């Protein structure tokens, strides 16, 4: 995942 | 009186992100679905993979979910890029 | 690869086309890297291979613990669309  | 349900996200990607690897576009589309599902039910999810501004649109079932998505996502970081999130103007086709 | 390797190889930090249409970006990226890595240890040499298609930089530290710290902190960090990798130099590959 690339989130935050 | 428009009760806008569509969120426009920018700077989420660059089209060159996809040129080497043909799986990245679906990877990041599904990543966005997962994050956005935290705010409410999604009706329609579009990534404009040729747009140089890295634009996606996320359409929610209710305007309150769009408002909450905009509050939470604007200024957050996605793959090392700071994104913007704002209400669709209702007329622009990306 | 060496037991006490002090040289860190960082990859996917840029693409050479990043420097095509603005000659200031290279120096910004280079000092951004120097500023981050000097928190990890004394830098003996810092090199950006600005034409390498894989976006390679090498940072030589004074002590092996400094390289180990740099690797731990930077490896897998997201940066302008890519995950950078950070690993000990194998002591042979040129860039």
């Amino acid at each position: 995942s690339r989130w935050d | 009186m428009r009760h806008e349900r569509v969120v426009i996200i920018k700077n989420m990607f660059h089209p060159m992100d996809f040129e080497d690897d043909p799986l990245v576009l679906n990877e990041i589309r599904e990543d966005l679905r997962v994050e956005c599902s935290k705010f409410g039910q999604i009706r329609k999810l579009l990534l404009f993979d040729r747009h140089p501004d890295g634009v996606a649109s996320v359409s929610f079932r209710d305007p309150e979910e769009a408002d909450y998505c905009i509050q939470t996502l604007d200024g957050r970081w996605f793959g090392g890029r700071q994104i913007t999130a704002q209400a669709w103007d209702g007329t622009t086709d990306y």
